[PDB]
C-alpha cells in the first residue's frame, strides 16, 4: 500500500483528480489530510459517489453546510447519480424555492414529513391539518392532540387522545 | 480625481499612454468607456504596431472587447483601409472569423460609392476572402446587416425550416458563408469576361 | 512557389496583395491538377502567406 | 362519411403530395432544426409533450426560458451541417445570456 | 383442462403444512404443465397451422405465466433471502488487485446492478435459439473447412483480414455459409450459451473467432487476486483495448450483419439490421446489457484500473448509462410511437413491474379496475394477482389486507361459478 | 524497465526507419508497430485481429490455443506472424 501511494503521488506530479481521490482511499484504508485530498479531488473533477459523498461527509461534520451543498449540487445537476438528501433540505430548513424542494422530497418518508411540516411552521388551520394526516401509533395521536390542544380544539382532542389512549392503554 | 484624470489625460493625450493603467481600469469595475475613448485618442497619435503590441499585454477579454468596439468605430467609412489590416491582424490572434466579415462588410461599402476602377479591388478582395476561408477551414461564421448599425439578429444556417412561408420571408443573410462565396466567384467571372468584351472593342 | 515566399519574408510581402490572389488562383490550379490525377505542407505555405498580408495591413497603418 | 379518427389520415396524404401539425392531429427535430413561428414552436413543443426525444425537448424548454445540469444537457445536444452550426451559435448566445457565472463561463469553454 | 384451478390451489394446500418459496416455484412449473397440454398436443397443416399457432399464442399465455413466476422467484429470492448479506469479502481489494476482482466486487456490493444482472441471465434463460442439426443453420452449415469454396476458387491470405483489406475476393457460397455460423453463433450468444459458441467456433475451424470469444473474460491471476484463487491466470489485462477494438470492428461495414452485431452485443452497443426482428425480451437484453457494460467500465474508471494508452476511442461510446425505469419507457414505445403491442399484454406489464420492484403499486392499481369493470376479459390475469399476492404477503408482510379481500372475494366468487367447492368455500 | 528500456535501445532504428515504412509500404509494418500498441491499432483501423492484439503484454495463458489452433486452421484452408508473437514462442 505504500508502493500504491508512491505511484499515486508521482502520477499526481506528472499531471489529475482520480490520483487525488485515490490518495483519499488510500487514507481511509489521517482524516484531516484525507478530507484535503478529497477537497483538492472535487475541485479538479467531478467523479463518483463515492467521490462525492466522502467530501460531502467531511464538509457536513466541519460545520460547512455550504461546501457541502455546492459538492452535492454538483453531484446532482451533473447527473452522475443523486438519491445529500438530508443535508440539502436540512440546511434549507435552518436557513429558514426550499418549498419547492421540500415538495420534491415528498415525492412513507417519516422524519421528511416531520422536517416538511416544521418548515411550514415558520412559513394554524394547515398547520393542524399537518397532524391529523400523518397520525391517520400512539405517540403520533399524542403530539396530534397536543398540537390541536394548542390550536385550540378541545372537543376533537379529547375524542382522539381517548380513541387513541384505550387503543394503546 | 480620478473623473478629472479621465477629461486631463484625453487633452493632452502624450500621456495617454498609460496601457497597464488602461488595463487597470476594466479589471476594478466597468469604466470600460474610459478605455475605448482613451484608446482612440492614442489611435490619434497613431504609431500602429507600438500601439498593437501593447494589447498584447492586456486581457484578451478587454482586448476583445476594446477592439471589437474600435472595429465597429472602424466602420467609419474612413480611407483608413489599414484600420481594417490591424482589425484582421488582432482577429488572427483570437478565432480569426470576424476579420473574414469585415472584410464583406467593406467591400459593400466600396462597392456602394462608385464601381469601374473598384473592379480590380474586388478582386484582391476576392482573394483576401478565399485565402480567409482558407485559413478557417471547419468552423462556420455569419453576418448581420451589411456591415454595423445592426437592427437584426441571428437567423442561423440551421433554421431552414419555415412556418407556414410567411416566416421564410426573412433575408436568411445571416448564411454568408462559402454559398455566397461562390457567387462572390461568379460576379468576378462575370467582371472577366466584361473586361475580356472591353478588350475585344478597340 | 516556396522559393517566392521565402522571397517575401525575407522582403515581408508588403505589397503582394496579388499574390495572395494570386497564390489562391494557383491552389486551384493545384487542385484541378489533383483532379486530372503534403496537406500539412500546404497549409505551412498559407500560413506563410498570411504574414505577407498582415504586413501589408502594418505598412497601411503606417 | 360514418365517424371514424381518419380525417387526419387524409390530410395528411395530401401534404405529402404537395403539414406537421396535421400529421399530430426525428421528423420534429429536424422541423426544430429548421425553425432553429414562435407560436407554432411552442405548439410543436406542446404536441411533444402530448406525445410524451425528452432531452431535445428540454432543449427546447431552455430556448423559450439543476441549472448546471441543463447546460450539460445542452452541451450534449451540441455535440449531437450549416443548420447545425447556426443551432450551436444560438446555444452559444443562450449561454452569454445565461452569463449576463462561473458555470456559464465554464459553458463557454 | 379445467382442472387447472386444483394444481396452484394444490400448492397452497402443501404450503399451510411446508414453507414459502416452494410455492412460486410450484407456480412456475404447474404453469410449464399446463403450457404442453395446451401446446401439446397440436397439429396444424395448411391454413389451420395458423389457428394452431393462435392456439400456441393463446397458451402462450400460459407460457409468459411461467416465464414470470421464474422471474418472481429469482429477485424475490435474491431481495428477501441472505444472499444480500455477507462480509464485504469481495470489495476488499488493493490497487494491485486485477480489473476482475474489481468486477466480481461491483456485481457484489450494488444490489441494483446485480438485480440488471438477475433479469439478464433470466432473459437468456427464455431465449430462443436456432437448430444446430435440425435447421440449415448448422447442419447445413458443416463445411469441412472455413473457406473452401474461395480457397478451391479465384473468383492471398486466408486470415478474417483479407476481405476488409481488400473489395470483392470472397465468393458467394462462402459468404452464404458465414451468414448461418453468425446468426446461430449470435443467437448462442444472445442465449448466453457462451460455451456452446466457443465449442461452435473451434468445432467450425473458425480459431480466430473463437479467440475474440475468449476476451470477454477480465484479467484474473490467482496468485495475486487470492480472494477468487483458482489455479491458472485467466482474461485479458488490457479488456478496454479489447472492447474498443471489438467495438471498431463491429462498426466496419463490409462484415456480416450478424457478426458486427455480436461484436456489438460484445462491446455493449446496439446493433442495427438484427434488431429488426428484436422482440421485446430481445431489446430488453440489448439494452440491459448496454448498461451493464457502461456501469462495469464507468467503476473501473473511478478506480483508476484503466489505463489512458486503452482510450483510443472514448468519443464513440456512450459513457452514461440509463435508469432500469428509462430501459423499460424507451423500449415500451414502439419505432412508430404507439404503445408497444407486446409491452401492453397483461403479463409483460407485470415481468416489469417485478424489475422495478414496485409489485404492490399494480397489485393495488390493478384492484380498482375490477371496481372499474376491467381486467375481466382475461381469464388468467385475475387468478394471477390472486396468487401473486399469497405469494408476497406469505414472504414478506407486504400488500395491503383490503386489496387481499377484494382480489380473494372476486376469486372465490369465480370458484363458485367454475363450480370448485372445496376450495373457493374455503377462499 | 527492461521491456521500455528495450524499446528505447531499438529506437531510431525502428524510429525514422519505421516512419518511412509507415510513410511507405506495406505489411510488417503492422509488425514492427507492434515491436514498438494503442497508435498502431489506430493506424491499422481486421477487427477481430484487433481484439487479439491487445492480448500482446498479456502472459496469460492463451498463447498455446490461439497459436495451434490458428495454425490448423491455416493448413486446412501478415497474420501468422502476429498470432506467432500471442503464442509466447515467437
Amino acid at each position: 500500500i505504500q508502493r500504491y501511494v508512491e505511484n499515486a503521488q508521482n502520477s499526481a506530479s506528472s499531471p489529475k483528480s482520480m490520483k487525488g481521490f485515490l490518495f483519499a482511499r488510500l487514507y481511509y484504508e489521517e482524516y484531516e489530510l484525507a478530507k484535503r485530498s478529497v477537497s483538492s479531488y472535487i475541485s479538479v473533477q467531478e467523479r463518483d459517489p463515492k467521490a462525492h459523498r466522502f467530501l460531502g461527509q467531511l464538509f457536513e461534520i466541519e460545520g460547512n453546510v455550504e461546501k457541502a451543498v455546492g459538492c452535492y449540487k454538483r453531484s446532482l445537476e451533473l447527473n452522475p447519480t443523486q438519491k445529500l438528501t438530508l443535508r440539502i433540505a436540512e440546511l434549507i430548513c435552518t436557513l429558514n424555492r426550499a418549498e419547492y424542494w421540500v415538495e420534491r422530497a415528498s415525492k412513507g418518508s417519516p422524519e421528511i414529513y416531520r422536517l416538511k411540516e416544521q418548515l411550514l411552521s415558520s412559513q394554524w388551520n394547515q398547520l393542524f391539518d399537518l397532524i391529523q394526516a400523518e397520525l391517520f401509533d400512539v405517540y403520533v395521536n399524542l403530539k396530534l392532540v397536543d398540537l390541536f390542544l394548542s390550536n385550540q380544539r378541545l372537543e376533537e382532542a379529547v375524542l382522539h387522545c381517548l380513541k387513541p389512549e384505550r387503543r394503546a392503554l | 480625481l480620478r473623473t478629472r484624470i479621465f477629461k486631463h489625460h484625453l487633452d493632452m493625450g502624450h500621456n495617454n499612454q498609460a496601457y497597464d493603467a488602461l488595463t487597470q481600469i476594466p479589471d476594478p469595475s466597468r469604466q470600460l468607456d474610459c478605455l475605448r475613448q482613451l484608446v482612440v485618442v492614442l489611435c490619434e497619435r497613431s504609431q500602429l504596431q507600438d500601439l498593437v503590441e501593447f494589447p498584447y499585454v492586456n486581457l484578451h477579454n478587454e482586448v476583445v472587447g476594446i477592439i471589437e468596439s474600435r472595429a465597429r468605430a472602424v466602420d467609419l467609412m474612413t480611407h483608413n483601409y489599414y484600420e481594417l489590416l490591424y482589425a484582421f491582424h488582432i482577429y488572427r490572434h483570437n478565432y480569426r472569423k470576424a476579420g473574414s466579415v469585415m472584410f464583406e462588410y467593406g467591400m459593400r461599402l466600396g462597392r456602394e460609392v462608385r464601381t469601374l476602377r473598384g473592379l480590380q479591388k474586388q478582386v484582391n478582395s476576392y482573394l483576401a476572402c478565399l485565402n480567409c476561408l482558407r485559413l478557417i477551414r471547419p468552423e462556420y461564421a455569419w453576418i448581420v446587416q451589411p456591415v454595423s448599425g445592426a437592427v437584426y439578429e441571428r437567423p442561423g444556417a440551421s433554421p431552414k425550416r419555415n412556418y407556414d412561408g410567411e416566416s421564410s420571408a426573412v433575408p436568411s443573410s445571416s448564411q454568408i458563408e462559402i454559398l455566397e462565396l461562390r457567387d462572390l466567384e461568379k460576379e468576378y467571372v462575370l467582371a472577366q469576361t466584361r473586361l475580356t468584351l472591353a478588350k475585344h472593342n478597340p | 512557389l516556396t522559393l517566392l515566399l521565402d522571397a517575401l519574408p525575407l522582403l515581408e510581402q508588403k505589397q503582394v496583395i496579388f499574390s495572395a490572389e494570386q497564390t489562391y488562383e494557383l491552389m486551384r490550379c493545384l487542385e484541378d491538377r489533383m483532379a486530372a490525377k503534403i496537406q500539412k505542407q500546404d497549409s505551412s505555405i498559407d500560413n506563410t502567406k498570411v504574414e505577407m498580408l498582415r504586413l501589408a495591413l502594418a505598412r497601411n497603418l503606417a | 362519411c360514418v365517424p371514424a379518427q381518419w380525417v387526419h389520415e387524409a390530410k395528411a396524404i395530401r401534404s405529402r403530395r404537395d403539414y406537421l401539425l396535421k400529421g399530430h392531429q426525428k421528423l420534429v427535430t429536424r422541423h426544430l432544426a429548421a425553425d432553429a413561428s414562435f407560436l407554432g414552436e411552442l405548439s410543436n413543443p406542446e404536441h411533444c409533450k402530448h406525445i410524451q426525444l425528452d432531452y431535445i425537448r428540454v432543449i427546447d424548454m431552455l430556448n423559450l426560458i439543476g441549472c448546471e445540469l441543463e447546460k450539460l444537457h445542452t452541451k450534449v445536444m451540441s455535440l449531437c451541417y450549416t443548420a447545425k452550426d447556426r443551432l450551436a451559435q444560438s446555444e452559444m448566445a443562450k449561454r452569454v445570456a445565461n452569463i449576463l457565472q462561473p458555470p456559464e463561463s465554464m459553458s463557454d469553454s | 383442462t379445467m382442472s387447472m384451478y386444483p394444481d396452484f390451489l394444490k400448492s397452497f394446500l402443501e404450503h399451510p403444512s411446508s414453507a414459502v418459496f416452494e410455492l412460486i416455484e410450484q407456480y412456475e412449473a404447474t404453469c410449464n404443465t399446463q403450457i404442453t397440454l395446451l401446446k401439446k398436443i397440436v397439429k396444424r397443416v395448411t391454413p389451420g397451422q395458423q389457428k394452431f399457432s393462435k392456439t400456441a399464442s393463446i397458451l402462450w399465455l400460459l407460457q409468459q405465466e411461467m416465464v414470470t413466476w421464474r422471474l418472481i422467484a429469482a429477485l424475490y429470492r435474491d431481495r428477501i433471502q441472505s444472499a444480500l448479506e455477507e462480509e464485504n469479502m469481495f470489495e476488499i481489494a488493493a490497487p494491485n488487485a486485477s480489473e476482475k476482482t474489481i468486477v466480481d466486487k461491483l456485481f457484489q456490493r450494488d444490489t441494483l446492478v446485480r438485480q440488471s444482472q438477475l433479469v439478464v441471465d433470466w432473459l437468456e434463460s427464455i431465449a430462443k435459439d436456432e437448430v444446430g442439426d435440425f435447421s440449415d443453420n448448422i447442419e447445413y452449415y458443416a463445411k469441412s473447412v472455413y473457406w473452401e469454396n474461395t480457397l478451391h476458387t479465384l473468383k492471398s491470405e486466408l486470415d478474417p483480414d483479407a476481405p476488409i483489406r481488400q473489395k470483392l475476393p470472397l465468393d458467394d457460397l462462402d459468404r452464404e455459409d458465414d451468414i448461418r455460423l453468425l446468426k446461430y453463433l449470435f443467437t448462442l450468444i444472445r442465449a448466453g450459451m457462451t460455451d456452446e459458441a466457443q465449442r461452435l467456433c473451434k468445432r467450425c475451424g473458425q480459431a480466430w473467432r473463437a479467440a475474440t470469444l475468449e476476451g470477454w473474460k477480465l484479467y484474473h491471476d490467482a496468485n495475486i487476486n487470492g480472494g477468487t484463487e483458482l489455479q491458472a491466470v485467466e482474461g485479458n489485462p488490457y479488456r478496454c483495448v479489447w472492447k474498443t477494438c471489438c467495438w471498431r470492428m463491429a462498426e466496419d461495414e463490409q462484415f456480416n450483419k450478424y457478426e458486427r452485431a455480436i461484436y456489438a452485443t460484445l462491446s455493449g452497443n446496439l446493433k442495427q439490421l438484427l434488431p429488426v426482428c428484436e422482440s421485446w425480451e430481445d431489446t430488453v437484453w440489448a439494452h440491459f446489457k448496454v448498461m451493464v457494460d457502461s456501469l462495469v467500465e464507468q467503476e473501473i474508471r473511478a478506480s483508476i484500473i484503466s489505463f489512458n494508452e486503452a482510450n483510443e476511442l472514448p468519443r464513440e461510446y456512450l459513457e452514461a448509462n440509463w435508469t432500469l425505469d428509462s430501459v423499460f419507457e424507451e423500449l415500451q414505445a414502439t419505432d412508430k410511437k404507439r404503445v408497444l403491442e407486446e409491452n401492453r399484454e397483461h403479463y409483460h406489464i407485470i415481468q416489469k413491474f417485478v424489475i422495478l420492484a414496485d409489485v404492490d403499486g399494480l397489485m393495488d392499481e390493478f384492484s380498482e379496475w375490477l371496481s372499474n369493470g376491467k381486467n375481466l376479459l382475461l381469464g388468467h390475469l385475475l387468478r394471477f394477482m390472486t396468487h401473486l399476492l399469497l405469494f408476497f404477503r406469505t414472504l414478506g408482510l407486504q400488500a395491503k389486507e383490503e386489496v387481499s379481500v377484494e382480489v380473494l372475494k372476486t376469486y372465490i366468487q369465480r370458484l363458485i361459478n367454475e363450480k370448485q367447492i372445496e376450495l373457493i368455500a374455503f377462499y | 524497465a527492461f521491456s521500455h528500456w528495450l524499446a528505447h535501445t531499438a529506437e531510431e532504428r525502428i524510429e525514422e526507419e519505421v516512419s518511412l515504412y509507415g510513410p511507405e509500404r506495406h505489411v510488417e509494418a503492422v509488425f514492427s508497430f507492434l515491436t514498438g500498441i494503442s497508435d498502431a491499432c489506430r493506424l491499422a483501423q481486421d477487427h477481430r485481429l484487433s481484439l487479439l492484439l491487445s492480448q500482446m503484454v498479456g502472459s496469460q495463458e492463451m498463447r498455446e490455443l490461439i497459436s495451434l489452433q490458428l495454425v490448423d486452421w491455416n493448413k486446412l484452408q501478415e497474420r501468422l506472424r502476429v498470432f506467432c508473437l500471442l503464442s509466447g514462442t515467437p
